[PDB]
RNA sequence: GGGACCGCCAGUGGCGAAGGCGCCCGGCUGGAACGGGUCCGACGGUGAGCGCGGAAGGCCAGGGGAGCGAACCGGAUUAGAUACCCGGGUAGUCCUGGCUGUAAAGGAUGCGGGCUAGGUGUCGGGCGAGCUUCGAGCUCGCCCGGUGCCGUAGGGAAGCCGUUAAGCCCGCCGCCUGGGGAGUACGGCCGCAAGGCUGAAACUUAAAGGAAUUGGCGGGGGAGCACUACAAGGGGUGGAGCGUGCGGU
């Protein structure tokens, strides 16, 4: 029978991590980050790495018998930012175009009802 | 390589949902399949696309060779759907209750109501009171499984809207999320 | 040379730093995505019907804003 | 500590907070010298 | 397992004397509106002296400590960096019992009564209609009370206000008398302490200060431009010599 996986995508403003797991999500099947593929620290969160590393994970996932996958995109959330990093949709195109069937795409960014105080002091990050 | 050491087990639903095939999972040992949770939409159970928003969490408890059976640990509506329903110039009423079933199952149930316009608070309290009464009554009348089924059906929600129209017309009454606390 | 020729069907408008670069719309005439419409970038003057060569069909240009 | 708001328009002078701190430090020292 | 906080619904909403107050339920309690003379009969306004509670931060005694983060410790930046940026990090942030009586605590508008064109919304209560799948539902007008916008006359240096006055009258305290010296010296009182309340003098100075017009300028915003701007392409100087001239001998 057709097998379904779950693609946890975690795209910050500094990196992007693609982690493909089973339907129960308890088994790490493919786990490729932006740092694996580019040697410059500043290019990790780019959609280019989110393309390339995502395809590198996708082919291995196809090799291990999984053809279909759902997507779960997670911005850092919590007390951190809420907007997904730029490369999330790029990686989504990666999985779609690398042969994987795409099922349900839902967001799983952890939103706090009332959480901790954020970082940087009262007057914000005075860049 | 450890992947060659794995094996794939099939999983089913609980009986009251028909025990339909849901998926397969790789695992080294059958004991490692115990205490595993799977999230599956209601369209993937009944095939109805109107209830894709609904999601059901099944907790695995039985491993019979390659067969794996599961119980109903929780349910939750889609956060996208919840976000869509909520809108400005409207009042969101959240009612959280702890309930025992007729067979003794323990549950925490959270129900949402949305009205047409901004509304006075006491009217919202009356709405909460009405639906408190009705779900308490159904908890004492129905057993655990049929209660789960009807809550998923939305018949309770529609009846609740009918009863709460006597206080204010509701745009939509619904059940958002349910968590099973304990079992008898 | 595994290039993918595609045909210019519409010009979105100038973009990029200097404005020299032009945002274009191109139809994929061959390959695995035959008939697909793509927003792409061009360097050098362009017309309606230029056979732009693609190294990849995966890249789609970001929407330009005003 | 009577506070004249007019002393807060920063032209030709320091931010009033810092002169206030300076003078307070001076007061501490002078009282300590007398004990 | 732990601590903190109760997002969306949220808005000029609402309540409170002010600071301030937001998850749900149960209880105790303050206050007001609205509708009724339903009772009493000027019992009122203001308040020197007095009293009361009153954001943060700091302090005293004991607990607590998730994140955050004064001081401090490193990484980085820079001519120099005791900072901005990054990694840490104590006090504090929380609970109990006290102190300290503080802020651009600002509507920078002390409080009560009478009058003075208007239109318009929202909030709550009442009234009259109409709709109603019969709701503490839905549409229009009015009265009351609260709260915004526009705006006539009028006011004001103007900015602007204009029945929520900063208009005209009637009541009561405080506060002000060129800038600085100064919120200092001295004295007194208060507080455990930081420090709070009160507060001059000599001397110095031709102004300080407020609104608004024009320009100039912005490492503000918007629009239109290019060869003294650039993208594409080409040519070419400063390396050697010499012509010419500038500075210097």
């Amino acid at each position: 029978k057709e097998k379904w996986g779950i693609a946890h995508i975690y795209s910050s403003f500094n990196n992007t991590i693609i982690h493909i797991t089973d339907i129960t999500g308890a088994e790490t099947i493919s786990r490729w980050s932006g740092g694996m593929v580019v040697k410059a620290d500043r290019d990790e969160p780019s959609p280019y790495a989110a393309m390339l590393a995502a395809r590198r994970a996708a082919e291995e996932a196809l090799e291990k018998g999984i053809v279909g996958v759902h997507i779960r995109v997670r911005a850092p959330g919590g007390s951190k930012s809420k907007t997904p990093g730029p490369g999330a949709q790029a990686a989504i195109r990666a999985l779609a175009r690398a042969g994987l069937k795409i099922g349900r795409v839902e967001d799983v960014t952890p939103i706090p009802h009332d959480g901790t105080r954020p970082k940087g002091g009262r007057r914000g990050r005075r860049v | 390589d450890k992947w060659k050491l794995k094996q794939w087990y099939i999983i089913y639903a609980p009986d009251f949902f028909g025990g339909v095939e849901v998926g397969l999972t790789p695992a080294d040992d059958p004991e490692k399949v115990l205490n595993r949770v799977v999230e599956v939409t209601l369209k993937d159970v009944t095939g109805d696309f109107t209830k894709s928003h609904v999601k059901l969490y099944f907790q695995v408890y039985d491993v019979k060779g390659q067969n794996a059976y599961t119980k109903f640990k929780g349910m939750k509506l889609a956060r996208s759907y919840i976000r869509s329903l909520v809108r400005r110039k409207t009042t969101r009423i959240d009612g959280i209750f702890n309930i025992t079933t007729k067979d003794g199952y323990k549950l925490r149930v959270m129900a949402m109501a949305i009205a047409m316009r901004r509304i006075q608070t006491s009217q919202e309290r009356a709405i909460r009171k009405i639906m408190q009464e009705i779900i308490y009554k159904k908890a004492e009348e129905l057993n655990f499984k049929d209660f789960v089924l009807e809550s998923v059906n939305g018949k309770i929600a529609a009846e609740i809207a009918k009863e709460a129209k006597k206080i204010y017309p509701l745009r939509k009454a619904e059940i958002r999320k349910i968590k099973v606390l304990e079992e008898p | 040379d595994e290039g993918y020729p595609a045909e210019v069907i519409e010009i979105i408008g100038r973009t990029g730093t200097t404005g020299d670069v032009t945002q274009v719309k191109v139809r994929i005439l061959e390959g695995r995505d035959k008939g697909r419409v793509i927003r792409r970038n061009v360097r050098g003057p362009v017309r309606i019907g230029d056979i732009l060569i693609l190294r990849e069909t995966e890249r789609e240009a970001r929407e330009i804003k005003s | 500590m009577k506070r004249r708001p007019r002393k807060w328009k920063k032209k030709g002078r320091m931010r009033w907070k810092w002169i206030k701190k300076r003078i307070r430090r001076l007061k501490r020292q002078r009282k300590k010298e007398r004990g």
